[PDB]
């Protein structure tokens, strides 16, 4: 079956462009065997926008702990 | 159970605390250069509380020097770095320990001259002179040693805040209970102590004279203690709330933290007072 | 000053007991001088509640990345 | 038609309820102390007032001795068992009554010295040694029979709180109008009667000095029914809200509560009272 | 304390004129050393009343136990 | 526009009756001893104090029919229309009697102050006679409206002890009419008096041998800084009823709780002649 | 009490010019001693409007009885 | 057109129990050229019902004015 | 008419695990000719569930009156 | 970001306004046409002191002329022109600037008197005769210029506000930095500092009875100042909200606005004050 | 009145990013002694927030006319 | 395609009489290539209407600038 109905990323807004001073508390949601979805509220805008898994400030957030 | 409710405006706070501290710091400026300049510089001094008193005005100058920084950081946000932001801290915790150490030295010498009022003037001459400052002035710096370490300036949302910051909440609550202690009971249980038996002594005279410098005494420890006891009832139940004892409330820790605000801002009056007992006798 | 009220806690009352499949969004408080505060908002109930550092939901969450 | 509309959310009582409890507690504790040491164990009473006021003053220490519980039981809930609940209770009411009765025979120790000031000494004696017990103690003891059985505590919503509990409302309705009878009414009929005779007999003085003992003892009955005049009006009005009289308002009733707290956080006052008229005169 | 305030219970106007079909849910307060208050959501004007002990219709609905 | 007059009053409901309450219970106890210490006892000294009997009466005629407006502050009017227009009539004959008594206080003051020398029986023949003419038959007169218009009816809610009138300009025009009778014409013939003595004073400066002056300046001060505020914020409210002031309803509310709550505060003039006289100011 | 305010209708600045279509609900307010309540809910605004009790469109709707 | 789908009345309650201490502000509809749509709403159940125009107390609320 | 379109009941939770402490005002349903459905509301998780009629809890609670 | 959305109908300010301002209006008229009846007209003063009051009470009088216009403004909105805006406007300026450079003469005066007490008297009567008017009344009514051509009225949505209308904000930061500095910083380093000269040469007296009469002259300045402080305070922080410190509040703006408006209706106390320190002592 | 208090514009905080496609509704204050104060109401937030009076976006609609 | 389904005006509303005492901030729209959509408020009936681009008032509003 290669139409995909069940097993939806939100994992699509990859945005590399993440600012760490008008980020929110982001949200690190539980997808079961899935990719790291990082849900970032913007503090600036009052949005939550997905972020990547790979930027700078999201890993220095995450290992602050 | 919410995480924080965090109150973000506090709108009249932010316009009573400039005024309330702006009143009293020109009070306690006018009143204590008055004072120093009157009896430490002039030598005006007669009785021997008077020097005991000059103790209280130095450090109720030193304390409302500092007093418009918190008049700034209260209305603006704090700009002046960590090295005044550890200097206000340390000056206020010295100037709250101080003052009380020297209401308790007033009280124990009065005990000293009414019960024993014949075979004691030079013990309390060298109570006065030479181990008062051993008394109170070399406690109240040893107290501020958290206070030197601790005190410093995070980074909130562009704030840069003034305050101290522990590892953990096990030590603001052992240092909020010391703070209780150290500021209210033991000092009050010796207080309470020398004037009882003030008291009981007094009733065997026959209506003496010697009891007409106590009123001022009494009246100026009672107001301390009239000013500094709604703070410290607001400390000592948001110190229960920690330690998860109260936990049924959290809008009530907001209305707790905005009591203990206000409730500080009017016990820092104990500035104003003690050149206002001059003005009047 | 020997009291400290403008830096409280956000940490209260950590629960061990949150489901992996009602936690949507599970927003990580950045807090200076504090304890990881991790506030799951819910999905039955659409109210955040604290969830413990020690969970193994929020660890596998965690670990996604 | 709404049954309750049940609300806990008082913030403020909580924070202000202690506050009071404490400042009431300290000063009575003080003062109470002070005046029993001086005029009840040292003999330092000269007039014949006095010793009522003695009286006065150990049923006032007998309720601060309970008055921190009740601090507790401000910010937390009930903790120290039903034993203890029914001895703060009882205590309470034991003081509550014994005030005021003691109030009215100071009144008609006052009628029976101004009128009757050339064949009344060894009645006044009689009054104030042998039936005083019997005129105030007595009573009050035995007015805490509903006291005794009814005050527990009960299974809330893990609270355990300390309350008397009445099979009916037509009981508390009734122990309400009585409570209000005789803490307010007779005595306060005797009282204004006593005075309006002292004040019609003293206009044939010819302005006479005896009248200058009057002073305190009309400021005193004053001080205390101006304390306790608003408790009583708002649970008249809380007793008057049972019945389905002004059943109309059901966010009143909470207003009428919230007042109650309040007016009897506040009427604890007439503690304070006794030992403050003895430091002034 | 002659007085009583913190105990006080939902026993305030009794009445006896309740639809059985426009009682929706007749929610029975649940409260220690109180009388026993059941108040049920009304359908057509969707507001809380109180019902009392002894009408039939309560009575039968707690005996459909 | 639909005004929609609703208040949801909760704390007037507990705070009305409690200010009522005690007015009533210190306006009769201090009315019945200033009645029975001069009104039967013949204790009056100067010329002044026939004028303050005259008060007292008017006071006492007034605080009898207190307890009616306090059971009508929070349940309604189930007494009758006969007391209705009773209690409306009494009302109106003490707010304009003890204004008339102040303005005839005042007047006497001018004629023994200025006409030192030649008013003696002016000053006898107006206390004896002309006081009755001069304030109660105005003060009688100025009841027909009240004798009139006032009676109790349904409001859809409850009843209600009222005046009704055909249109509002009968209402503007005797608010109009009750802010000149009691504010402006008095106050200005009472300031006019109090100028020229002041004025006359001042010439006197050698012998300071009279000080009844700061009784009468005392009593006339509080009694209208008692009665400024309803004043205003009946103005307020006349001038809202005359199209000038049109700003929504919600003020009509505000303008309608300050004008209840300072018609309460202002019954404060009961208790301002004997507690004068208690005082000796 | 020579002020009377205890009793006062919602009754100010009845306008003439109320559109006929957009009167939904002129309900008619029963005050004792007062002038007959014309106050109408709007259509377009929803808004409860006062109208004048000489106007025609109110006595034609009136007239209906 | 016998079926007369246009032009309906609001005129489907002609209750005559009505009760002249539990009504509101009684409100009359402006329908051009039919009955008087009187909806009298109740301050007991707060709810909006017609009544009939023929009703004692509805004929002295309407001839009050 | 084995399909049963109408008159269903709200019999289905069945669920023995009931905490009396966490119980608030269970509502008892007026529903005529029926078994008793006892939908119980949860003070910790405020919402409503249904409960069996055979509860030692519940049957305390229905039995103190 | 919203801008301010300045519209929130604030009613208590509306009903609380006029009630200050016409007890204000009252007392001022009466005390100030006394005091100046007294002293102005029948030549009544004594000592130096009173020759400054009397000019304090001219400008007293002139302010308290234009209050009720402040009233009709504050309840009704303005409807006298320009004319009578400019007239009020500059007539409120000029009276406080010279009440405290009134107050700063009647100080430094007191700095003459009691240091220089052998050789300067006529320097004191070239002080309160000659150089006076151009010591204050000069420069208050040369800093009337802005007050003069910049005050005007709006054509608003019929309300027609009175109020000055600057070209820019930067006007109006320059223009409230002017006042709070001659205000309250200048005038008020000069009174503190011949204040400290004065208790600093009083020492060295033998308890003299000359400062008998230094009494009511810190109790006026104190109740001066104390008048004028929150005010002040209030200002300066709104003078801070502009040029882009504590812009991140927006109801915050709004409260600030508020506090203005109630401390400055507070801070016209101070016309209430100067003849009130003469009916005392 | 050395200070002023009443004819405070509401014209403060001017903001520089605002979207043409995202600005629905520019609606543009008029009030006396201020500037061209003008605050668009979004798009995407529906939360009105100002434009500058240097705006592109702004002087391109303003010359539409 | 003489249909023209997107791109469409709001230019419909354009009604000369227009009250400046009434007008609230007019809003003009960022159409690109479009005629000059203003959209008034109006303060008497809280309501948005377009306003034609040849008023002498709306002319005067947008030249005090």
């Amino acid at each position: 079956k290669p139409v995909s109905l069940s097993y939806r990323c939100p994992c699509r807004f990859f945005e590399s462009h993440v600012a760490r001073a008008n980020v929110k508390h982001l949200k690190i949601l539980n997808t079961p065997n899935c990719a790291l979805q990082i849900v970032a509220r913007l503090k600036n805008n009052n949005r939550q926008v997905c972020i990547d898994p790979k930027l700078k400030w999201i890993q220095e957030y995450l290992e602050k702990a | 159970k919410e995480p924080c409710f965090r109150e973000e405006n506090a709108n009249f706070n932010k316009i009573f605390l400039p005024t309330i501290y702006s009143i009293i710091f020109l009070t306690g400026i006018v009143g204590n250069g008055l004072v120093i300049l009157v009896m430490g510089y002039q030598k005006k001094l007669r009785s021997m509380t008077d020097k005991y008193r000059l103790h209280l005005s130095v450090a109720d100058l030193l304390f409302v020097i500092t007093l418009p920084f918190w008049a700034v950081d209260a209305v603006a946000n704090w700009y002046f770095g960590n090295f005044l932001c550890k200097a206000v801290h340390v000056i206020y915790t010295v100037n709250l320990y101080s003052s009380v150490l020297i209401l308790a030295f007033i009280s124990l010498d009065r005990y000293l001259a009414i019960v024993h009022a014949t075979n004691s003037q030079r013990p309390r001459k060298l109570l006065a002179e030479k181990v008062v400052y051993v008394g109170v002035w070399i406690p109240a710096l040893l107290l501020t040693i958290p206070d030197f370490i601790f005190a410093n300036v995070s980074e909130a949302d562009d704030r840069y805040i003034c305050d101290r910051f522990y590892p953990n909440d096990l030590w603001v609550v052992v240092f909020q209970f010391q703070h209780i202690m150290v500021g209210l009971i033991l000092p009050g249980i010796v207080i309470l102590s020398c004037y009882c038996i003030i008291i009981s002594k007094l009733s065997h005279s026959k209506g003496h004279q010697k009891r007409k410098a106590l009123k001022t005494t009494v009246i100026l420890i009672l107001a301390f203690f009239a000013c500094w006891l709604p703070y410290y009832i607001g400390i000592s139940i948001d110190s229960f709330i920690l330690l998860e004892i109260i936990k049924q409330g959290c809008e009530f820790e907001n209305t707790v933290h905005k009591w203990i605000s206000i409730t500080e801002a009017l016990a820092f009056f104990h500035c104003c007072l003690n050149p206002i007992l001059y003005a009047f006798l």
